[PDB]
């Protein structure tokens, strides 16, 4: 099937578990990095198996196939560009608004399929959204993907409470999807201006307190804001689900302005 | 039988970048004193605009950082007030030529409407810098050279052309910018973009392709000046 | 599995039997064009859908799933591009050298995974390799795809003449990518001097003639010549394979160089 | 007192895209007599090097256009010599500029092995159109100037510093452009490029990341001499 011989592969570099390397052209390998699969790590790693085989979307990180002798690894495609974190905060490279809501756009149809083919990415932050290219988004990594603690920023107060950490619905896609909108709107990261994160995690987890909405620019319309702040509600049972989200962000992509100033006529010959 | 030879430098001073040498030939070759035909008339206008552009970009850009705050201030006015002396010695150099030689002896509407346009035009370029009696005298002089375009363009002149719908984009971006009326910019746009969708389907290859790039450039100001 | 129910799909445009729609994304969807499949075609369009479900890499045409309700169609990835035949002389877009050699390396990249998997593309042209977005190469249909007439300037003399048309090894599309490589080397095209389809099919066919190969680049060094030379030939018995390929324009893309003037020290601050 | 303030006129037009005014102001804050800094040093390299590059690519052009085939073939002839008029009275002005008032007052090793680097520099300007016995003299004296810096930066001046990279990458492509020996500049690029990797490991983030660039145009100026 997607077996692929361990002989007829190379692992150039250690940059990321993941190793970069070759395979008929450059792709990413994913070792497990532990000699000795315990069973529950091996039902782990047929459960990722599983969910990237049934994935084939062009905002989906490609699956190439899985090597399984003497080690498991997934080898999947590689992307020359930043995972979009550097481009938030770090790198900062501050997108215009036009360019602003075709990231949202095409990470919304990402998640459509993903939804669609009954695949909950479940936890999903900014540096899973891979910025590839010319500006065309690409879903990352599928480690808690099931099919049915470092940063607390990008994830569902209902997530956090787990009573019984069953239950994994997808709302909690949907505020994942919201706030990375957020941090995509404004280029900012809110519960930044302090360094609690137990306090914060548990002001935002028990309903206490919500992320601050009025960071956003002053060129973003107001149907932007309504939309954000739909994502972005503590309430989960009826957050509105990933085909309207789409058919929302389309609209309001279509009655967007494309340039800062006026123009007139352009240089003749 | 000079008049080769200064289109042949103008030319050549376009491929080199130097726009300042095109635009004194183009000014020789029309102060010799024939008619021009469309090459050397789009030499001209490209090269004025060239360079109109190039002055009216710094003076953008010195205005933007002058807004900020404590000599600088006025080292960033003396500046400005420099930048604005080039602008309106190349401003009305060219109003000059265009009343003097250019409209009088022009024979064909398509030639009227585009000397009264290009006059409008540099007499908005001017309106965007002058404040107080001269921006009044210079709106109502580039209003009133529009507007009689407008009139032989609606009365002889093809609707699909790209000389009207250019003429319409740039009556509306004055309309917009300068007479700070929105509403009369988007109803020029409006009507200007339906009469060209309506004889649209009859154009050929070439006159699509060039007519598209100005409707796209109006659908654009059109969605700018509704957004809020 | 990688059946997609009818009702959730649409169809916007016939811009190709294929018609651009969207689904959770904008797609392409190769509508079959019969009303009825005769037990023939059912049996090309299984073998279709099984040739592209083992087929995952980045410079392959991504699949997205099979409708097979009231209609066949396969639903494949939808790239924002030219077909690569414009680039060549239609649109004469005019890469540079260094431009030049990157599109020949991900060709042979992708024809590399393709005959990994024991998957022979079969005769191939300019326009299925589609120049997607920045430089990216994707290759086109699998139609005539098969696991182990309009023109004629670009399949192999040996495929022309099925003696007894059963026979389809790796050298057809080594001499299909060699083609395809001159061909962009080039910019032009061979046996266009003339009109005569027949005249030229039979001459190259049959061994008479040989694609002119002086119509190559000064800038060109002397490997690619040699690289291309080797592509090219009447004889395949041992025509060099794509691993092998591949190796040696890396190893020549590795040894070019990708500015045409010395330059200096840029300007300071 | 007016230090400041021709600085301040520097960098606004430098911001205002008008280098003229900027190598201007330059050339005052240098005339007044005293030691500069490393800013508005490199205020002046920027600014003189626009202006002479924008020339020079003008004459590039004009060249090419030339060198094609008849009153066409003397126009572009005098075309070409007006922009060497311009660019030897540029180059002259900046030479003349640093033999008087720059090199002799400078007092670090790294002043002086910077101005000898942009006196031989602009020597090479001068080379590259003129011809002749003129070129004769130039090329003299890019090489001596060039040398000099090469001697102060050995002697004393850091392996890895982006200024002794950058003095190697000119000096490097002065000789394979000019002198036509492209042996010699293949030799000094492969050493410079040969101490700044074995200096390389010690660098900062910052240091790494300027030097790395002059790095990358000493290979990609390797590739493309050893290249047939």
């Amino acid at each position: 099937d997607w077996e692929i011989e361990a002989s007829e592969v190379m692992l150039s570099t250690r940059i990321g578990t993941v190793y970069k390397g070759k395979w008929h052209g450059d792709v990413a390998v994913k070792i497990l990095k532990v000699v000795d699969p315990t069973p529950e790590q091996f039902q782990a790693f047929r459960n990722e198996v599983a969910v990237l085989r049934k994935t084939r979307h062009v905002n989906i990180l490609l699956f190439m196939g899985y090597m399984t002798k003497d080690n498991l690894a997934i080898v999947t495609q590689w992307c020359e560009g930043s995972s979009l974190y550097k481009h938030l905060h770090v790198q900062e490279t501050k997108f215009q608004m036009f360019q602003l809501i075709d990231i949202a756009r095409q990470t919304a149809q990402g998640m459509d399929y993903l939804h669609a083919k009954n695949i909950i990415h479940r936890d999903m932050k900014s540096n899973n959204i891979f910025l590839h290219e010319g500006l065309t988004v690409k879903i990352g990594d599928f480690g808690l993907a099931t099919v049915k603690t470092g940063s607390v920023l990008w994830m569902a107060p209902e997530v956090i409470r787990m009573q019984d950490n069953n239950p994994f619905s997808f709302q909690s896609d949907v505020y994942s999807y919201g706030i990375v909108l957020y941090e995509l709107m404004t280029g900012e990261l809110p519960y930044s201006h302090i360094n609690n994160r137990d306090q914060i995690i548990f002001m935002v987890g028990r309903g206490y307190a919500s992320p601050d909405l009025s960071k956003l620019y002053k060129n973003c319309p107001k149907a932007m804001k309504r939309l954000v702040a739909d994502c972005v509600k503590k309430v989960k049972e009826e957050r509105p689900l990933f085909p309207q989200i789409l058919s929302s962000i389309e609209l309001l992509q279509h009655s967007l302005p494309k340039i800062n100033r006026s123009a007139s006529e352009p240089s003749l010959h | 039988v000079d008049k080769e030879e200064l289109v042949q430098r103008a030319k050549l001073a376009e491929q080199a970048e130097r726009y300042d040498d095109m635009a004194a030939a183009m000014k020789e070759v029309t102060e010799t004193g024939v008619e021009l035909s469309n090459e050397e008339r789009n030499l001209l206008s490209v090269a004025y605009k060239n360079v109109v552009g190039a002055r009216r970009s710094s003076w953008r850009v010195i205005s933007s950082i002058e807004q900020k705050t404590e000599r600088k201030q006025q080292m960033a006015k003396e500046y400005r007030v420099k930048v604005e002396k080039e602008l309106r010695e190349i401003c009305y150099d060219v109003l000059g030529l265009l009343d003097k030689h250019l409209i009088p002896k022009a024979s064909n509407p398509e030639s009227k409407v585009f000397y009264l346009k290009m006059k409008g035009d540099y007499y908005r370029y001017l309106a965007e810098v002058a404040t107080g009696e001269t921006r009044n005298s210079v709106v109502e002089d580039s209003q009133k050279a529009y507007q009689d375009a407008f009139e032989i363009s609606k009365a002889k002149m093809q609707p699909t052309h790209p000389i009207r719908l250019g003429l319409a984009l740039n009556f509306s971006v004055f309309y917009y910018e300068i007479l700070n009326s929105p509403d009369k910019a988007c109803q020029l746009a409006k009507q200007a973009f339906d009469d060209a969708i309506a004889e649209l389907d009859t154009l050929n290859e070439d006159s699509y392709k060039d007519s598209t790039l100005i409707m796209q450039l109006l659908r654009d100001n059109l969605t700018l000046w509704t957004s809020d």
